RNA sequence: UUUUGUCCCUCUCCAAACGAGAGUACAUGCAUGGGCUGGCAUGAGCGGCACGCUCCACGACCGUGGGGCUCGAGGGGCACUUUACGUCCCGAGGCGCUGAACCUUGAUGCUUGGAAUUUCAUGCUCAGGGACUUU
RNA sequence: GUGAGAUUGUGAAGGGAUCUCGCAGGCAUCGUGAGGGAAGUAUGGGGUAGUACGAGAGGAACUCCCAUGCCGUGCCUCUGGUUUCUGGAGUUUGUCGAAGGGCAAGUGCUCCGACGCUAUCGCACGGUGGUUCUCGGCUGAACGCCUCUAAGCCAGAAACCAGUCCCAAGACCGGGUGCCCG
RNA sequence: AAGAUUAUCCGCGCAAAGCGGAGGCAGUCCGUUUUUUUCUGGGUCUGCCGUUCGGUGGCAUGUGCUUGGCGCUGCCAUCUC
RNA sequence: AGCGACGUCGCUUUUUGAUCCUUCGAUGUCGGCUCUUCCUAACCUAGCGCCGCAGAAGACGCUAAGGGUUGGAUUGUUCACC
RNA sequence: CUAACGGAAUAUUUUUUCUUAAAUGCAACGUUGGAUACUGGAGCGGGGAAGGAUUUCGUGCCAACGGCACUCGUACACGA
């Protein structure tokens, strides 16, 4: 009920709204840009166009550019993942439940690997020794439910076996208040 | 419409809501108490102490928990005191009463 | 549950109130988008003839494109055009024509505004439509009516009007696959039963070794469409009102939410109105339902009822119902190591000290 | 090219298929995770003549002062008030010390936990597509 | 009656596939119901009335009205129940110098426990048309009478058939629409 | 499908009978009149002129809706087509 | 009414017999539990006809298989039976 | 479980130039370290008897074979 009898705003709005709105939609030039990219990306794939082209926003831009900006500023106008240490807080609860006392743990640490990659978006995992133990503190049954943190996609060379060549380290530290506290990006 | 309060817990119970048994009384009569999720029944049963149990109404009441400044303080209700004539008199009554 | 006060002509519990379960339903509107005339042949109802919105939002196109996702959204657009043609085919000249001349049943394309003001959970955000039957008066009057609602969008109200019995059509809530007991009840053998026990003794005979069907077997349970009849609409409702405010629930006196303390898991919600019918309802928790208009003339004692709903209790559920009201629920606890007082008042001067600094 | 499917991804569906969706991006999706909702039922910790608590007040956040309340014991025992070392109790006894406390109360309705599949914000962060069919 | 052109094809002085060819399809969407299936059921109150009926003894009946059953079919506000939420809390034994705080104890162990599940231990809901059955009839000739009967015809039962409901129309049902095609 | 109807149209009207409504202009390729009655056509290309739309913008307003944002119409003007 | 003797024909096959076709290089014996569906010679329910049916109550018949149709006890049961 | 190492821990793609990213191998199997458990001495421990006897070790080495599997061996191979 945001406006009735609280006499005159009424005006203001209408055409207020009328700019925001306009500024709205008009606020791109869109498809056919990238059909322009698509006879050609067709001949063969161009990621460089691709992962800006593929995201917009109309209605964001004075606050989705600066989301937008960090992250497509490596990455979505030519990927290029640094090399990144972020230090994170995770939520075990959705993770623990159900199955099996003696498998919630390890796959736990799968799981662990596995959310740093859904993370770093980007993937490849190493870990910490004292997450290891951090981990592996109970022993299977229960572990404790809440992890605390530094991680690090670090870039490498050439390196190793199957696909390898950037890299990762994971690590515990400490101090609780978890589910408040938040993890924050480790500025490089 | 008519909420009973559980007792021990004291809570309002809605229409809906818990459960209720009907215990003995002599000096009233024939009460039926209700009580609001079976805990408060169980702990009830075991019997424990209202006076301690952290849960209930009594347990604020008596415990600090309720206690002095939020509600019962006293000596502070507005008031008159004051000297006070017959009504219905001239001066001279009025005098030789208080007087002596 | 409901409270509202019991009446008959003879009953047990007349004069009493009573207590009751009941079911909220949100809403808001649906917008008519089309007319549809399909005529009965001797061979059932064909359609002859649809009728168009001339603007067609974008969650609409969501749907009306199999996706959104990369989808180029042009749907439509010829469609879209037509406002043109009417400096060109007066189709709709010929669509009423038709009607006219024969259509037999009107429905009316409505779809529904599906954001209905929710937040999250739940989804399937792409889109929906139906065909509804349109019956009173004259295929003219009808259409014009119809006509006249093109465009226009309907609230539950406007085909309604509460105490009215309605009926119900849905999907089950969901089981997968089912343990035949669930899906058809059947009863066990001993403790002493070799080889399994749910699967019962006794399912063909020799004659006819064609497997009988009278039998069934497991398999899905729930999820089916059943097609319900006589819930009750006990209140239709409207418009949120605040920054924490709408009902208000007479006895209530409060001007409550009609959102329990809870208000639904994974739902908390009450997004814009609702429909409340006395009892439950079908399916799973959490999804969209089909109000139908009732077919049983529903005369009873039932209906005939001054079912007028007065209050209704208004739970938390979630931790269970403990203390109605939040607002009740403060006061009982008030002060507490936090905030209050010892901070709070703190936290007052501080934020003082604050906001003056930052002005100045 | 139009795609749909498939990378991607949801839990309502869900054995698998299938389904249902989806983001498609900003008061978003997305998570941190805020707030907030619960729940269980007063932590650790520390304290008992101080300190706590509580009231008032000032400073207003504070420092602080005032007022008021509060203002928990069971212990084997042992020292020392001496040669003047002003300890100026010399004993009576007082002052401490002395292994464990046990329960308690207080600060503390604490403390603590609240998803898999909780509520939401005028919070935070993060990021938003590979394939391939393919007309 | 008997195309072409491309694509495409291979082992034998060439055929053909494939596609696309004088009007292709895609996609999507929304639809109809053939036809199948098909469900409710009885007893109780109120009441009639202590009326009828009966001389009495005794002693009935419908609407009508309220209910209820069982059955069916939904459901979870509530309540109940269910707990590996290893959720909380609590407790023993042992186990970690050391409290803390964890551990083991093949889910150690209790009490609490939402949620979810779910229970006739919870909550909800169960449509009106037709044709007939008997049967009675009406009329009614045979047969100058008469007859329900022949002709004719009315009315008609928990029966059946449909409505409703559940499937979705011929492996081969089709309509209506959006957008790309050709 | 509507007449044993393919011709400059549509609409309306059982149906009659009838009715109404029915843009232009020049330039351009090809060529008939014939289900027994066009009658210059056919045919595209352009050009050129104008209801509509389509877009642009603005101004009001109506309408409608959230984390006051989202959503849409009037009219006006512009813009374009 | 309702019967129905004496007769005297029917009718059936959830009886029991008779018969040995088939089955012995195999068609898993009881009972019972469960569970379905079906049949009608309808017990109950819907509705008609009769009554040696006043009421009352029963009885008889039709039309009807759509619908319904039990807990124990004892007894392996079956049957039996409270 | 984990890090590390060590084996044929081996690969990859291409528009782009391209490479991170964006899509699976390796070796699921070795070791050393590390981290967690378990047994639970009537040992899964440690020693005989019969039984067996080369299985032992060393070294090698990986076709089969050890029901997965081995880059490990009571295998093979070669010797001791």
């Amino acid at each position: 009920m945001t406006r009735a009898g609280f006499k005159g705003k009424v005006l203001g709005k209408e055409k207020k709204l009328a700019l925001l709105e306009a500024r709205k939609k008009a606020a791109e030039a869109r498809k056919s840009r990238d059909d322009r990219r698509w006879k050609r990306v067709l001949a063969k794939m161009d990621p460089e166009k691709r992962k800006k082209y593929h995201g917009v926003g109309n209605t964001a831009e004075h606050s989705r550019v600066r989301g937008c900006t960090r992250a497509s500023l490596f990455k979505r106008t030519g990927r290029k993942p640094d090399n990144i240490v972020m230090e994170a807080s995770i939520h075990l609860s959705k993770l623990l439940k159900k199955r099996t006392f003696h498998k919630r743990a390890p796959i736990a640490i799968k799981r662990i690997r596995s959310f740093v990659g859904k993370l770093m978006k980007t993937k490849d995992n190493r870990i910490d020794a004292s997450l290891n133990t951090f981990i592996w503190h109970k022993g299977v049954k229960g572990v404790p439910g809440r992890v605390r943190v530094r991680v690090e996609r670090k870039s490498e060379t050439m390196e190793g076996g199957k696909r390898k060549h950037f890299y990762t380290v994971i690590s515990h530290i400490p101090v609780p208040s978890f589910k408040n506290l938040t993890t924050k990006v480790i500025e490089q | 419409m008519r909420t009973i309060d559980c007792e021990f817990s004291h809570f309002a119970v809605h229409p809906g809501h818990g459960r209720r048994y009907v215990p003995f009384a002599f000096l009233s009569t024939k009460p039926v108490l209700t009580f609001a999720r079976p805990k408060c029944f169980a702990m009830y049963m075991r019997k424990k102490n209202p006076r301690f149990i952290a849960w209930t109404r009594t347990y604020r009441r008596i415990h600090r928990k309720t206690t002095t400044d939020r509600v019962g303080r006293r000596r502070a209700a507005r008031t008159v005191r004051a000297e006070r004539a017959i009504v219905g008199a001239e001066l001279s009554y009025i005098q030789e009463v208080r007087a002596k | 549950h409901i409270v509202r006060d019991v009446d008959r002509p003879g009953s047990k519990v007349n004069k009493k109130e009573v207590v009751e379960p009941v079911t909220i339903l949100e809403a808001p509107p649906m917008v008519v988008v089309g007319i549809v005339g399909y005529r009965q042949t001797p061979v059932g109802h064909k359609t002859i003839g649809t009728v168009w919105a001339h603007h067609t939002s974008v969650e609409f196109r969501r749907r009306f494109y199999k996706n959104w996702k990369q989808s180029a959204q042009l749907a439509f657009t010829k469609r879209k055009q037509f406002a043109r043609t009417t400096e060109g085919r007066l189709a709709e000249a010929r669509t009423l024509k038709a009607f006219e001349k024969k259509a037999d049943i009107i429905r009316v394309v409505a779809h529904t505004q599906l954001r209905k003001l929710r937040n999250n959970r739940v989804g399937v955000k792409k889109a929906h439509v139906s065909e509804i039957q349109i019956n009173g008066g004259t295929i003219a009057q009808k259409i014009e009516l119809a006509k006249s609602l093109l465009e226009k969008e309907v609230r539950i109200d406007s085909v309604f009007q509460q105490s009215e019995a309605c009926d119900v059509c849905a999907v089950t809530k969901g089981h997968g696959f089912t343990g035949v007991v669930k899906r058809w009840g059947v009863a066990c053998l001993p403790r002493k039963t070799h080889r399994g026990l749910r699967k019962v003794a006794c399912i063909g005979a020799w004659h006819p070794s064609r497997v009988m069907y009278t039998v069934a077997r497991a398999g899905q349970h729930g999820y089916h469409h059943r097609t319900h009849l006589n819930k009750k609409i006990y209140q239709l409702g409207r418009a949120v009102s605040m920054e924490p405010n709408q009902a208000t629930t007479a006895y209530d006196l409060t001007a409550k939410t009609i959102t329990p303390m809870g208000g639904f898991v994974g739902y908390g919600t009450v997004r814009n109105d609702y429909v409340m019918l006395k009892g439950s309802v079908a399916g799973p928790r959490r999804r969209v339902i089909t109000l139908r208009r009732p077919m049983a003339p529903q005369t009873s004692r039932k209906l005939t009822e001054k079912i007028t709903l007065k209050f209704i209790d208004t739970s938390s559920k979630i931790g269970h119902g403990r203390f109605q009201t939040k607002k009740e629920k403060s006061q009982w606890y008030g002060p507490l190591k936090k905030d209050r007082i010892r901070r709070e008042e703190r936290l007052r001067k501080e934020r003082a000290a604050r906001a003056a600094e930052r002005k100045a």
